[PDB]
């Protein structure tokens, strides 16, 4: 399909529903990948918006294709002169490590 | 040497290899249209 | 890890009273959406400042916040009237989770 | 001018289980969030949780995980909350706030008294 | 690709990089696919090589 | 004829780290294989580890996994040995050695004695 769209399965069968875009003036991304302690660092940053007009404050975890995941179980172990890249739309980020921007 | 997989390798190293993307833009653009001209037409012997 | 404020505060006519609320960096140091509510007794809570100083529709401009550092303080001008309704202090923490303060209670002569 | 509906008093015996229904007025729930806060006489607020209804998803703090039961209604817009095992100083007041574009729990309902 | 290579996700992009040759001349290849101890046998065989 | 520099010797607090770089000479590092041995006064040859850069691939025995941090440098063809949580037993003479086409500690290196 075209029009992006989530699925599952259901029984035999595969469900899917509709998509619900959110409010693309309040986004937030975080420029540091440690998380507390040591070795349970984030493998993906999160992302901070929110629901169309209504005021308040969602945290999740951003996936492919400009997708955010409110289930933040994506961890991996720290990883010494580690990289990433992520693409959102018509940009990159580079992050050298764990943390910085790019 | 990557010649080929006939001889015995071990490969794992990873320090600055080349970075790579996939593009999921591309399309086929749909076929033009033709003007033919057209209109009376007469012959002479 | 709920936010600390102050269990009474002072005042007089013709006077400007501060009420501060401080808390943990996670929640208040990290972001920049803290609120005060006004509850009077036996009533619902009422909201009159919100994000970081700016006021909202309809209410008086007497009023006003600023957040400095890891604290944020609420200083309000307009003496008189009733000035009797608890005020609470609330900010936005990591997790999506919502913390409220302890509460703080105004007496005027 | 949205109105909120809370449902009266009742009284239960210690340890059992407590649902309250919130309805919303106006024409849907649409991308608002519904929380529930409770506030002992006496005592401070706190938030309990909250629930979307957009991708009904529901946040609950870390100390009420397993233990209260959000759920909403998208025909009648109506939101259940059922907290068991109810102990004594559980006894309180609660509000079904909501979320709105000015900020969030711009509204407040009657309230429901719960007395262990 | 024709030729053999290695890659790898690194964040949202795939990184790859060369390959090198061992030493085709000094192979061994064990006889034996029981390893030490029970119910712990390796599902491959092993083979030592110089580079 | 490979020619091994290895660092002076150092003196360290127990419970420190010790760093030792050995410099190897010729055109790089290529398929060779750099291997950090000790010696205690009046005792035999340990073996701590082996790095290979062509696949940068570092082995350690089965009693000093954990420990000891071996990276290298093919620019300046050169590696790190890095030593925590010494004990008092750790005053010994330290060798880089280098694989050659005939048998592996074909090259060796001065040596570097650290005290305890």
């Amino acid at each position: 399909y075209g029009r992006p769209v989530s699925a599952k399965f259901v029984g035999d069968a595969i469900s899917v529903t509709e998509c619900i875009n959110v409010d693309q003036s309040s986004v937030n991304i975080h420029k540091s990948l440690r998380t507390n302690s040591k070795d349970v660092c984030y493998a993906r940053p999160l992302v901070t918006f929110k629901f169309l007009n209504s005021s308040n404050l969602f945290t999740g975890q951003l996936g492919a294709r400009n997708e955010i995941i409110l289930t933040n179980n994506q961890v991996e172990t720290c990883k010494d002169t580690c990289e990433h890249y992520f693409i959102t739309r018509n940009e990159t980020l580079v992050y050298k490590d764990y943390a910085y921007l790019r | 040497k990557s010649v080929d997989f006939y001889q015995f390798r071990v490969c794992s190293a990873s320090i600055t290899g080349e970075l790579f993307r996939f593009n999921l833009e591309q399309t086929c653009p749909d076929t033009k249209d033709k003007y033919h001209q057209e209109g009376i037409l007469l012959v002479y012997k | 890890s709920e936010l600390s404020q102050p269990a009474s505060v002072s005042g007089s006519p013709g006077q400007s009273i501060t009420i501060s609320c401080t808390g943990t960096s996670s929640d208040v140091g990290a972001y920049n959406f803290v609120s005060w509510y006004q509850q009077h007794p036996g009533k619902a809570p009422k909201l009159m400042i919100y994000d970081v100083t700016k006021w909202p529709s309809g209410v008086s401009n007497r009023f006003s916040g600023s957040k400095s550092g890891n604290t944020a303080s609420l200083t309000i001008s307009g003496l008189q009237a009733e000035d009797e309704a608890d005020y609470y202090c609330s900010s936005y923490a990591s997790s999506n989770t919502y913390v409220f303060g302890t509460g703080t209670k105004l007496t005027v002569l | 001018q949205v109105q909120l509906v809370q449902s009266g008093a009742e009284l239960k015996t210690p340890g059992s289980s407590v649902k309250v229904s919130c309805k919303a007025s106006g024409g849907t729930f649409s991308s608002n969030t519904v929380s529930w806060l409770r506030q002992a006489p006496g005592q401070g607020l706190e938030w309990m949780g909250r629930i979307i209804p957009i991708v009904d998803v529901t946040n609950y703090a870390q100390k009420f995980q397993g233990r209260v039961k959000i759920t909403a209604d998208k025909s009648t817009t109506t939101a259940y909350m059922q907290l068991s095992s109810l102990r004594s100083e559980d006894t309180a007041v609660y509000f079904c706030a909501r979320d709105d574009a000015i900020d969030p729990f711009s509204y407040w309902g009657q309230g429901t008294l719960v007395t262990v």
